[PDB]
RNA sequence: GGUUUCUCUUCAGAUCGCAUAAAUCUUUCGCCUUUUACUAAAGAUUUCCGUGGAGAGGAACAAUCUGAGAUUUUUUGAGGCCUUGCUUUGGCAAGGCU
């Protein structure tokens, strides 16, 4: 149900093919594009204000160290903690090769 | 067209999305769109091939 | 994670055996998060009784014991 | 296509053997490279790019050899075409002199060629699905279309074989006794090339007529095959042969005020811009080209260069085309440095491979 | 070189550079493009493990 | 010193004096040398000890722009009695904000170069110099050295076709190829991807945004689709992971611009460097020189690059000692 | 809990012999737990004569007893 | 809840849980293993369409 | 299960230093009456301005702080019972029971 043009009404909690509403945002970019811009923005522009908050909101720890990193370590083992390994490309792998 | 003619299975991932997000600043709307010309690009090349 | 070393070993053939006392010898094709499992091939003994070849053979958690093929390391799944 | 030519030599001729050694080696490390010897003595790398041999030239001087060692300057791999049909039927006879074979050359049509080339259609198929698929699209005669004998200089190459005697269909069991012979004579042919022992290309061998001896045994056992090589020569050179170089395609990745600059790039290497189009949800712009492989040398260098590294280009080997010159007029003079000008093309590249490789006099009736 | 990292713990990518494992080759590390192909063979898990 | 806050301070000092000379009807120079031969050395305690020091250079910050750091940008040591800054007085180690290293990247503008990567550096940099050096063969852009180790039927003109020339450029790219005895020659780096990054300039504008720039997309056969509303509602209680998280916030595109910042303004912390260690100018000279300039500014720039070439070749790592 | 990790490791430092509600011994090393009790052993000889298997799982609602 | 993908037109031969043996065309399957099948011929009898719960079917194997 | 600072010892194989000087020797150049002082390239070494890790001792400050830590299908009662051979006397293998 997540890609492809299809919207999702909170109200029913359904997925359907019509978009209920005006500036409504389809499935695709409102369950996975929009929290993975708000990750990347949470990183390279709040790395001290709301970031320990938005890691909070994930269920992601971090000790005191980690986050005394750079920009591009920290948001790669911020990534790399909420995603875990790489399972989708061996899942693609065996289901159609 | 090499793939299709040494007749083996095909897929496709797309690599440095975050050049969407850093690099492009581009709404999300737009990067699904330029997502889904990737996809439609590469289904026209292999029904073409 | 003994149901994450079921699912792990869910290629080479097993021999399950039922609280019924029937157990049955193939290869299994899947295995879901229960006891439920698929097997083919399956040279299933009957209960004091000659065995029968089943093509697809599918068991809720009636199994009792699983004979695990011996491809199970020390840390395969730890 | 592996088309790039590059020579290479010892610097001490004492050390020849070892890198030779090491050419093996890297014939061991690279799928596509060829390694040959020619009859001057010298040795020949075929690649596909600048890239791609100087990483092999770079294994060669470091890793496989220590030798000290003189590299030429890149040149192609030409071929070999016509143009117009044969203006004389010409013919050639057996040393045994009984059987005599007059075929004529023509041209084929667009298609045929990269149809073939690309497997469309094989010797192995069905004889009325190949003259089917003849004649459907080519719209070939159903006497022609049976007429097919043999592609190429060799399987599935650009040449086709089409046997056309109507004197010589009442021996057609003694036709076909003589058929296979006359098949590796026409692959020989046109595998080695009597221009300057390059391949032949897009050209169609129309038999006219074979008077072959009744039941030769004696003197079909073996004379078929140089005769058949002497009347593919013959017949080709008496359809005023052309030169046939490579050509590649170029696509280049650059930001959008630099893109008249890469024109101004092919306006010095004899190029022309098939396609300039904006990526869509990018700030740059696709251009995709066709250039001759001989003035492509260094043209990704320049590129780069004249656009302070922002326009980066890709490049492939794609088709080949007709040199501007003709390769036989004796009256071009030739300036032993200075880059000549369109008509004399054809005749430049032929006299300095005729001198590279073999002799330098050429003569249109040097067979028959 | 993600691949790796996931199986390899004590194969860590460098902070500044880019880990690079399967350009073996010290011609690739100088001119930075990939020359030889170069086959891996490891193990891997799915989502359901 | 922290090295973007020297940076920015010489920045700072770069515009106050363009200002200056901008400004001043009568710039005069102080005399050489300013005491006479026969004149004794002045007393401190007579003379410099009881007098009130005149005013330094000194930009003046916006209060509301520059806000985070106004206090202490004109401090001998800025931030040393901070401990959440810097390591302690020793001052070795520190650690900054992202609000405050864009206020550093933005009054540092004036000495800092507008690329973005190493593409302008394709054969101007450094193994193509260290080839250009061991080849004994110049580009006209960059330095000439001294020669370093100082028939072929190859060079004969009856089997050479010409079309291009082959030139200094193509031997230097591709070394192994175009030359006879390559000896001491390091291979350059190929093509790195294009930094395809914009630039914002107004802030009123959304840090995610289509700029006119970029060309647009114009998309215009089915797709495997599950059945509308024939089952699977989401539960009660699930959503998008940062759906009270906003968008964007006022330093996202700061943060983004600062991802492609130059080598000392793309960190969040680092190591303070001596005084002596910091080249304002380096990033000047590495580039190209623009046209239109004289000859005379041509071979200063060339003769810069010959002792940055010469610098970097000879040099060795430090023994233990 | 806690207690379960110290029979995981006398039954990883010894034979572990359970008995099973179906009348059946086995004995040999528990490598494996769960929270269903279900108890995955190697080289196991279960007595209900003892033939000896190589891995065995078994679910937690069959088992009755266990000791070291 | 995922063999009835495989087994969605087959017939199949089912085991209950009091020792009968069935065989039949399964049609659909719940959540909690209720499956319901067509023609379920008692092994001698028949007994048309019939829905079997998850804790009834002991084992199952594929006839069709 | 503190921080800061000072000193000493030991190990540096990281761009030890996102900077860069000088000196010695052996040769090639250039300037060239000769010698220093010189020109600018290579190779072999050193000194200096700095640096990182670990350990030890001292001083001043907070005196803790930072941690790790049940019944309703498939994990609990469909549980008991007579007979045949063995009884290996805790029961196993076979039938209708409830």
């Amino acid at each position: 149900r997540l890609w492809g043009d299809i919207y999702f009404n909170p109200k029913t909690r359904k997925f359907t093919k019509k978009a209920p509403t005006s500036s409504s945002q389809r499935s695709f970019v409102e369950f996975i594009l929009e929290p993975l811009y708000k990750i990347l923005a949470q990183v390279v522009g709040d790395v001290d204000t709301s970031l320990p908050r938005t890691l909070d909101e994930l269920g992601i720890h971090l000790t005191k160290e980690e986050l005394k990193l750079n920009i591009r370590p920290l948001l790669r083992l911020v990534c790399k903690k909420f995603f875990g390994e790489f399972t989708g490309f061996v899942d693609m792998c065996v289901q159609h090769i | 067209k090499h793939a299709v003619q040494e007749r083996l299975a095909v897929t496709v991932c797309i690599n440095k999305i975050d050049r969407l997000i850093l690099e492009l600043k581009l709404p999300p709307t737009d990067a699904y769109y330029k997502l889904r010309h990737i996809v439609d690009e590469v289904n026209g090349l292999i029904s073409m091939y | 994670k003994l149901v994450r070393f079921l699912m792990k070993l869910s290629h080479e053939t097993v021999t399950i055996e039922l609280k019924n006392g029937t157990q049955v010898h193939g290869t299994i094709t899947g295995v879901d998060v229960s006891m439920n499992t698929h097997l083919k091939a399956v040279k299933m003994t009957l209960k004091n009784r000659e065995p029968v070849q089943l093509e697809t053979l599918s068991i809720g958690n009636n199994i009792r014991y699983f004979i695990l093929p011996d491809s199970l390391p020390l840390d395969t799944l730890l | 296509t592996s088309v790039i030519k590059i020579a290479v030599e010892p610097v001490n001729p004492s050390e020849l053997p070892k890198m030779l050694d090491g050419l093996r080696k890297v014939n061991k490390s690279y799928p596509s490279l060829t390694t040959k010897v020619e009859e001057s003595g010298e040795h020949v790398i075929l690649g596909t790019g600048e890239l791609y041999l100087d990483c092999v030239m770079h294994d060669l001087r470091k890793m496989y050899s220590e030798i000290d060692i003189k590299v030429a300057d890149p040149v192609v791999t030409f071929c070999e075409t016509v143009v117009e049909t044969s203006s004389l039927k010409c013919f050639a006879e057996t040393p045994n002199k009984k059987n005599k074979i007059t075929m004529i050359a023509e041209p084929l049509e667009k298609g045929l060629a990269e149809d073939i080339e690309n497997e469309v259609v094989q010797i192995t198929w069905n004889r009325k699905k190949l003259g089917e698929f003849f004649q459907t699209k080519y719209d070939w005669d159903l006497l022609a279309a049976r007429s097919i004998w043999a592609f190429g200089p060799d399987a599935t190459g650009p040449n086709i074989l089409v046997d056309d005697t109507l004197p010589s269909e009442v021996d057609k069991a003694l036709l076909g006794s003589v058929k296979d012979s006359i098949v590796q004579g026409f692959q020989w042919g046109t595998r080695e090339g009597p221009l300057c022992d390059e391949l032949i290309r897009n050209v169609k061998f129309k038999i006219l007529d074979a008077v072959v001896a009744q039941e030769p045994l004696h003197r079909g056992g073996g004379q078929i095959i140089p005769t058949a090589r002497r009347v593919v020569y013959s017949a080709f050179l008496m359809a005023t042969p052309r030169l046939m170089e490579p050509y590649y395609f170029v696509e280049v990745q650059a930001p959008a005020d630099c893109v008249s600059a890469v024109y101004t790039v092919l306006a010095r290497r004899r190029g022309h811009v098939t396609q300039d189009a904006p990526i869509p949800g990018s700030p740059l712009y696709t251009i995709k080209a066709f250039i001759p492989a001989i003035d492509s040398f260094g043209f990704e260098t320049d590129l780069r260069t004249h656009t302070q590294g922002q326009a980066f280009s890709l490049s492939v080997f794609h088709h080949w085309q007709i040199v501007p010159g003709d390769p036989l007029d004796k009256s071009i003079v030739i300036r032993p440095l200075e880059p000549q000008p369109a008509p004399h093309l054809a005749r430049e590249f032929m006299i300095k491979t005729r001198r590279r490789k073999g002799l330098s006099e050429d003569v249109s009736i040097s067979k028959f | 070189d993600c691949l790796i990292e996931q199986t390899h713990p004590e194969i860590r990518k460098r902070y500044d550079q880019d880990l690079c494992y399967t350009d073996i080759l010290f011609t690739e590390q100088e001119r930075g493009v990939g020359i030889k192909s170069t086959p891996v063979t490891v193990v891997l898990p799915d989502t359901k493990g | 010193v922290i090295e973007p806050v020297y940076i920015s301070q010489w920045g700072s000092m770069w515009i106050m004096m363009r200002r200056e000379k901008r400004d001043r009807r009568h710039f005069k120079r102080m005399r050489f040398p300013p005491f006479d031969d026969e004149e004794p050395p002045l007393d401190y305690a007579d003379n410099i000890l009881d007098v009130e020091p005149l005013e330094a250079i000194q930009l003046e910050l916006d209060p509301e722009e520059d806000a985070p750091v106004l206090d202490w940008f004109y401090d001998h040591q800025p931030l040393r009695d901070s401990r959440k800054y810097v390591n302690g007085s020793t001052y070795q180690r520190w650690q900054f904000t992202l609000p405050m290293m864009s206020t550093l990247y933005r009054l540092a503008n004036q000495l800092l170069t507008d690329l973005v990567d190493d593409n302008y550096f394709y054969l101007f940099d450094l193994k193509a110099f260290f080839t250009s050096k061991a080849l004994n063969m110049a580009i006209p852009g960059g330095p000439k050295f001294e020669p370093l180790v100082r028939w072929n039927e190859f060079n004969d003109i009856n089997k050479i076709i010409i079309r291009q020339p082959i030139r200094t450029e193509y031997k230097i790219a591709f070394p192994y190829l175009y030359n006879n005895l390559p000896h001491h020659v390091h291979l350059t780096w190929y093509h790195t991807p294009n930094v395809v990054f914009i630039k914002t300039e107004d802030p009123d504008l959304p840090a995610f945004y289509f700029d006119p720039l970029i060309n647009p997309i114009s998309h215009r056969s089915q797709e495997p689709l599950p059945d509308d509303d024939e089952e699977f509602e989401l539960p009660e209680f699930v959503e998008p992971f940062l759906k009270d998280t906003p968008l964007y916030t006022d330093n996202t595109a700061n943060g983004i611009a600062l991802l492609w910042a130059p080598r000392p303004f793309n960190l969040r912390s680092g190591r303070t460097r001596r005084a002596l260690d910091i080249p304002l100018v380096k990033n000047w000279y590495r580039e190209h020189c623009p046209a239109g300039q004289p000859v005379k500014v041509r071979v200063s720039y060339q003769k810069l690059l010959k002792y940055y070439v010469l610098n970097a070749l000879k040099h060795r790592p430090p023994k233990a000692q | 809990g806690p207690l379960s990790v110290l029979t995981q490791s006398v039954k990883n430092n010894t034979q572990v012999l359970i008995n099973c509600r179906n009348n059946k011994k086995l004995l040999g090393r528990v490598k494996a737990f769960d929270r269903h009790c279900n108890m995955v052993l190697e080289n196991v000889k279960e007595m209900w004569k003892d033939r000896y298997i190589s891995k065995m799982f078994l679910r937690g609602d069959s088992v009755i007893v266990v000791l070291r | 809840s995922s063999k009835m993908l495989q087994h969605i037109d087959y017939r199949m031969r089912c085991i209950l849980q009091d020792g009968r043996i069935f065989i039949g065309t399964f049609k659909a399957f719940d959540k909690h293993m209720n499956l319901i099948l067509c023609d379920c011929d008692e092994f001698k009898r028949v007994l048309g369409l019939v829905l079997l719960r998850g804790e009834n079917l002991v084992s199952m194997t594929v006839e069709g």
